[PDB]
């Protein structure tokens, strides 16, 4: 049978802290906006003409505007507040080991498990970074408060070379290595 | 500590 | 920007089902399970640091319901066109023999949020320590959804993640073995 969905969303943005904040309740039909609140203009707007009737009723109860127009702080900063320790504050250091992989292998750096996703891996070959012989598989999100990325060595490994995968993370004050002896 | 939800308009039939 | 946190919510017709959630920077802080109508955190640890009545929700779907049914007759009944997932399954860490590790199965960018998944190991259906999230928000609107399979890595064992979706003429097998 056909389908119809009615989804609403109700975004709560964040810059610096709650420094600065923005309140949008956005609703969609089928995969379509069509009116939306936006506390930086205080009314509702018709994203498409389906939401025209709607935002014209809407605005026209200012009781309702009024409880809109207070979210940023009533909801927005205030669920910040409630949940921000243990997200806006979450760190988890990744898991770094180095493994080879295929007659040569080339070296993969496995930085797993850690939170927030923002995360930099260098590599460097007897001290000198290889800036450009880096493949990866960019950034990976596991759904569970977790990140992770592999990061490959394309340079061929010599018997006697160290290899040196370097990680930065917010969880981190100074780089997390795992050194590979050729 | 107490979490609030925001509550969705409701549309004139 | 730095962070955002978005509560998302939806009803589906026919199949009079709902979902709510919050979401932060892209993880799932918690849901409302409609039918026990109980609030399930993503994280156990979540439970004691906040609280949410489940309620709340409730009444949210009972209204967007109501919203439903009078945006679809105004839109002349057009149904939502589907757009079918692409599947990827991997695992939480680097595979080691005798070392437990997780199988991911991650349905990304599809609608509607319906979908049948099944873990296959060997053929079996593994129906034993598997999880798996709500549908998850995306920005441009479609949804995500993550399935797990705590297992033990064996050179033995091949694992299939099944996905069914309406936007799939044929059910779509993601293969994954060590
Ligand atoms: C916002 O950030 C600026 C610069 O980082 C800082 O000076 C200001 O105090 C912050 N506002 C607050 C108090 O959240
Ligand atoms: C899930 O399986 C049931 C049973 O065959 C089927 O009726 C339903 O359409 C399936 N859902 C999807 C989206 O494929």
């Amino acid at each position: 049978r056909p389908r119809f969905l009615e989804l609403l969303k109700s975004e709560c943005h964040f810059f610096n802290g709650t420094e600065r904040v923005r309140f949008l309740e956005r609703y969609f039909h089928n995969q379509e906006e069509f009116v939306r609140f936006d506390s930086d203009v205080g009314e509702y707007r018709a994203v498409t003409e389906l939401g025209r009737p709607v935002a014209e009723s809407w605005n026209s109860q200012k009781d309702l505007l009024e409880q809109k127009r207070g979210q940023v702080d009533n909801y927005c900063r205030h669920n910040y507040g409630v949940v921000e320790s243990f997200t806006v504050q979450r760190r988890v250091h990744p898991q770094v080991t180095v493994y080879p992989a295929k007659h040569h292998n080339l070296l993969v750096c496995s930085v797993s498990g850690f939170y927030p996703g923002s995360i930099e891996v260098r590599w460097f070959r007897n001290g000198q970074e290889e800036k450009t012989g880096v493949v990866s598989t960019g950034l990976i999100h596991n759904g569970d408060w977790t990140f992770q990325t592999l990061v490959m060595l394309e340079t061929v490994p010599r018997s006697g070379e160290v290899y040196t995968c370097q990680v930065e993370h917010p969880s981190v004050t100074s780089p997390l290595t795992v050194e590979w002896r050729a | 500590q107490v979490i609030i939800l925001n509550h969705p308009g409701q549309i004139s039939a | 920007e730095e962070h955002v946190i978005i509560q998302a919510e939806f009803y589906l017709n026919p199949d009079q089902s709902g979902e709510f959630m919050f979401d932060f920077d892209g993880d799932e802080i918690f849901h409302v399970d409609m039918a026990k109508k109980e609030t399930v955190w993503r994280l156990e640890e979540f439970g004691r640091f906040a609280s949410f009545e489940a309620q709340g929700a409730l009444a949210n779907i009972a209204v967007d319901k109501a919203n439903l049914e009078i945006m679809t007759k105004r839109s002349n009944y057009t149904p939502i066109t589907n757009v079918p997932p692409e599947v990827t399954v991997l695992t939480n860490s680097p595979v080691e023999l005798r070392e437990p590790n997780v199988l991911i199965c991650f349905i990304d960018k599809f609608t509607p949020p319906v979908v049948n998944v099944t873990w296959l190991r060997n053929g079996k259906p593994v129906t034993t320590g598997v999880s798996e999230t709500v549908f998850l928000p995306r920005e441009d609107h479609l949804f995500r959804k993550f399935h797990y399979l705590p297992f033990l890595p064996s050179t033995e064992d091949v694992y299939d993640c099944r996905v069914e979706h309406w936007g799939l003429d044929e059910p779509l097998l993601k293969h994954w073995e060590f």
